C-alpha cells in the first residue's frame, strides 16, 4: 500500500501485531425463523483486573448478528492490547441451509500506531506467546427450536442446533511481515478447513448479503 | 446448549459438561466462557470440584 511501505521502512527495528481471522460457519435454521436482512455489528474492548498478576487484562471483543446466529469474538490479551477495527459479515437471510462468513481484524499500525513489542527485549511478544487466548462462541439467538508455539490458542464454542459445521483460518502476525525474513511474532490458526475459506471469503459478495463496521481512525 | 469444538491449551487460573450426546466432550468454564478437555485442570473441577 501507499501509506504501508513507506511507514514499515521508517520502523524496521519494531515489531506491530496484527490479527485476522477468516470464518464460516455452516447455518441452519428453525422451522420458525423468519427471513430478515438485519444485521448487528458491534466491537468493544474491555480491561479487567487478574489480582494474582501486577498484569491488566486487555480484551478486544467483536460481535456481529445476522440470519439468526450470533458470533462473538474475544481477543484476550494479558498486559497487552491487540484491537479490533473492523468486522465483516456476508450472509443469507434466507430461511435454507446456508453459509455464514465472518472477517476480523485488529487496528493497522499505520492508521493507529498499535503499541511496539519488541520493546524491553521483547516483553510484549513473550505475553503474547505465553497468554494470549482467542475465544469464539457462536449460539442462534432468540432462535426457539422445536423440544506448536505458532498455533494460536482458542477455545471455539458453538450451538448445534442452528451451527452445521466451522471452518476458519485466523493468523496473528508481524504486521510488516512482508518486509521480514523472520518474525519473533508469527502465529497461526486453523480449523477444519482454513486455505479454502481463506480464499472463498475473498468472493461471497455476489450471493449473500454483506455487512461490515469498521472504527473511526483517529 | 454448548458444544465444544476447540479446546484452550492453557488450563488457567461454574462449569458444564459437554457430553450432552454432542460431537466431542467438554467443559465450557464460565469465567468469556472458555473450553477445555480432559488431562489435569479436572482439578478446578474435580480438584477444586
Ligand atoms: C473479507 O475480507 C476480504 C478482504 O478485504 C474481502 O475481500 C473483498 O471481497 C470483495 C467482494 O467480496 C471484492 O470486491 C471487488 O470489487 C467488485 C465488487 O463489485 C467485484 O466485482 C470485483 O471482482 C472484486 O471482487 C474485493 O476484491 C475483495 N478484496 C480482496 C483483497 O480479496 C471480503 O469482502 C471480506 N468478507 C466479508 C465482509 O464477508
Ligand atoms: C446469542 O444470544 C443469546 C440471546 O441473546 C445469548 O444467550 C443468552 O444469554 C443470556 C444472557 O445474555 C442468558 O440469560 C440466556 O440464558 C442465554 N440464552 C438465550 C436463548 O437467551 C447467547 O449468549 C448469545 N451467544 C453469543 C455467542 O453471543
Amino acid at each position: 500500500s501507499e501509506e504501508k511501505a513507506n511507514f514499515c521502512s521508517t520502523h524496521n527495528d519494531e515489531v506491530y501485531a496484527r490479527f485476522r481471522l477468516q470464518m464460516r460457519v455452516g447455518v441452519r435454521h428453525s422451522p420458525l425463523y423468519t427471513p430478515s436482512n438485519m444485521c448487528m455489528l458491534d466491537i468493544e474492548d474491555s480491561v479487567e483486573d487478574i489480582e494474582e498478576s501486577t498484569e491488566k487484562e486487555y480484551a478486544s471483543t467483536a460481535t456481529g448478528e445476522a440470519a439468526g446466529v450470533n458470533v462473538s469474538v474475544a481477543l484476550v490479551g494479558e498486559g497487552v492490547s491487540i484491537p479490533f477495527s473492523y468486522i465483516g459479515l456476508g450472509f443469507n437471510p434466507s430461511l435454507e441451509d446456508s453459509y455464514l462468513y465472518v472477517n476480523v481484524s485488529s487496528r493497522a499500525p499505520w492508521v493507529k500506531q498499535t503499541s511496539d513489542l519488541s520493546a524491553n527485549g521483547g516483553w510484549g511478544i513473550k505475553q503474547v506467546l505465553e497468554k494470549e487466548l482467542l475465544a469464539i462462541q457462536i449460539g442462534c439467538d432468540n432462535q426457539k427450536f422445536p423440544e506448536n508455539p505458532a498455533d494460536i490458542d482458542f477455545s471455539l464454542l458453538v450451538d448445534p442446533r442452528c451451527v452445521t459445521s466451522v471452518d476458519l483460518h485466523v493468523e496473528l502476525r508481524d504486521a510488516c511481515i512482508d518486509y521480514k525474513q523472520e518474525s519473533p511474532l508469527s502465529l497461526k490458526g486453523k480449523y477444519g478447513d482454513g486455505e479454502l475459506v481463506k480464499k472463498e471469503i475473498k468472493d461471497v459478495g455476489k450471493n449473500h448479503n454483506m455487512c461490515s463496521l469498521n472504527l473511526n481512525p483517529g | 446448549t454448548a458444544c465444544c469444538f476447540s479446546y484452550t491449551s492453557r488450563q488457567i487460573p461454574d462449569y458444564f459438561e459437554t457430553s450432552s450426546q454432542c460431537s466431542k466432550p467438554g467443559v465450557i468454564f464460565l469465567t468469556r466462557q472458555v473450553c477445555a478437555d480432559p488431562s489435569e485442570e479436572w482439578v478446578q473441577k474435580y480438584v477444586s470440584d
